[PDB]
């Protein structure tokens, strides 16, 4: 998130995180983030 | 926690060249864009020159068209501004500051700074 | 071009004041004004980048606001290494960066 | 152990008793069902 | 996106029997594949 | 059988969704399980006879 520079849509960066522990508090408290709509999963639900 | 130390300031006679070298060591350096800036004995500051993360989109001030250039050496984690045809009313201190983002013309503004070099262009 | 205005040059206060500093421009410049802090003994150091965005490590005493033409900075606490020189910067007209007058701050 | 319990395993929510297990999983083999497609046999994450 | 790789050694044309392959490894490569060819030794 | 649902378990659903559209999923699985159970019922009413 806090990278410098992102590439294209047409050439799309995919990045894979495993084998660690995920905290989203970090990304909900943020004003910035202003487009947070999930789907299938509700946001609240992702810390357990 | 970033450093930013510049050098290449002194004395020179009016019409002279010089050299200026600004080395930084606290934070990544090939994706970010930097700037020098300038500071009067006597007024505020004011923009001088910046160049991106790489030598692609390079900006001088209006006043200091085709005098000045800078250079920057992103293997030893530097830039460089080199100061022709000096004239009197450049005797101020000049700071090298860095840029938020990436390239040279955005809202972005300058993030961390550096101590500045003072250098006099007399007899 | 663009002209920007610092209509207090010099305040005074004490060390449980709180003062505001404002910044006027020619043109609206769509709240894209910093605010710099710079020390008479060292270099200068960034407060506020955009209209209202605090920058990480410095106290939450200093207070951006303002959009469009007229932008302001307030300092609620006034804690007594204070002493320095605001400036008010724009980055959105076609002039890069051009800078506004100083703004000296002493406290008595 | 040995007793009615609420459980959580890996996001894995539910009520029930745990009890030792003859069943030899594969060295691979996660969780476990049974003919009702019931989860009746776990493995815990912190012991093996 | 994943190579899944499963295994089975057994001591012995094709003989006849049946012998379910244990799932060894999982890759996560994300690549596309088209040909391959097998390694020996001299 | 998922019925339409996202999950055949109840309790993927709690710790999944949120109440708003948990409700639906549910609802949806409750029907399911209920029009299965009055077709027991019925054939097992037929066979009794």
């Amino acid at each position: 998130f806090n990278a410098t520079r992102f590439a294209s849509v047409y050439a799309w960066n995919r990045k894979r995180i495993s084998n660690c522990v995920a905290d989203y508090s970090v990304l909900y408290n943020l004003a910035p983030f202003f487009t947070f709509k999930c789907y299938g999963v509700s946001p609240t639900k992702l810390n357990d | 926690e970033v450093q930013l130390v510049e050098s290449g300031g002194g004395l020179v006679q009016p019409g002279r060249s010089l050299r200026l070298s600004c080395a930084a060591s606290g934070f990544t350096f090939d994706d970010y864009a930097m700037h020098w800036v300038r500071q009067a004995p006597g007024k505020g500051l004011e923009w001088v020159s910046g160049i991106s993360w790489n030598s692609d989109s390079i900006d001088y001030a209006d006043s200091v068209k085709g005098r000045f250039t800078i250079s920057r050496d992103n293997a030893k984690n530097s830039l460089y501004l080199q100061m022709n045809s000096l004239r009197a009313e450049d005797t101020a201190l000049y700071y090298c500051a860095k840029d938020r983002g990436y390239e040279i013309l955005t809202p972005a503004s300058f993030d961390y700074w550096g101590q500045g070099t003072l250098v006099t262009v007399s007899s | 071009d663009i002209q920007m205005t610092q209509s207090p040059s010099s305040l005074s206060a004490s060390v449980g004041d709180r003062v505001t500093i404002t910044c006027r421009a020619s043109q609206s410049i769509s709240s894209y004004l910093n605010w710099f802090q710079h020390k008479p003994g060292k270099a200068p150091k960034l407060l506020i980048y955009g209209a209202s965005s605090l920058q990480s490590g410095v106290p939450s005493r200093f207070s951006g606001s303002g959009s469009g033409t007229d932008f302001t900075l307030t300092i609620s606490s006034l804690q007594p290494e204070d002493f320095a020189t605001y400036y008010c910067q724009q980055s959105y007209s076609t002039p890069p960066y051009t800078f506004g007058q100083g703004t000296k701050l002493e406290i008595k | 152990k040995n007793k009615c319990v609420n459980f959580n395993f890996n996001g894995l929510k539910g009520t029930g008793v745990l009890t030792e297990s003859n069943k030899k999983f594969l060295p691979f083999q996660q969780f476990g069902r049974d003919i009702a497609d019931t989860t009746d046999a776990v493995r815990d994450p912190q012991t093996l | 996106g994943y190579f899944k790789i499963y295994s089975k050694h057994t001591p012995i044309d094709l003989p006849q029997g049946f012998s379910a392959l244990e799932p060894l490894v999982d890759l996560p490569i994300g690549i596309n594949i088209t040909r391959f060819q097998t390694l020996l030794a001299l | 059988s998922k019925f339409g649902a996202i999950s055949s378990v109840l309790n993927d659903i709690f710790s999944r969704l949120d109440p708003p559209e948990a409700e639906v999923q549910i609802d949806r699985l409750i029907t399911g399980r209920l029009q299965s159970l009055q077709t027991y019922v019925t054939q097992q009413l037929i066979r009794a006879a």
